[PDB]
């Protein structure tokens, strides 16, 4: 005997299976925006 | 005493570029029997 095994699962009363998955994706977004800003300010301003 | 009004205009142009990778396992049990050897129909299933 060489080889040597890793448990996975074991059931003592009944069947025992696996899946394995592997997903590999790709995403890609653009974004456009515009913004308006209208600002305004009062200031007084004499003698210190 | 000052006054000002201001207007500005902003326009931007973006571009991600997501990838990803996973892996997933999974393991299923299902209870059959009973230490007795009769069939499970049933019962509670146990966790070590």
């Amino acid at each position: 005997p060489t080889a040597t095994w890793n448990m996975v699962g074991c059931d003592q009363n009944g069947k025992v299976s696996q899946q394995i998955s592997n997903t590999i994706s790709f995403s890609s977004t653009v974004t456009a925006g515009v913004a308006v800003e209208v600002s305004s300010t009062i200031e007084k301003g004499v003698i210190f | 005493a000052k006054a000002t009004v201001s207007v500005k205009v902003t326009a931007s142009l973006s571009k991600a570029w997501t990838n990803s990778q996973s892996g997933t396992t999974a393991i299923t049990y299902t209870c059959d029997n009973y230490d007795s050897d009769e069939e499970f129909t049933r019962g509670c299933m146990w966790q070590l």
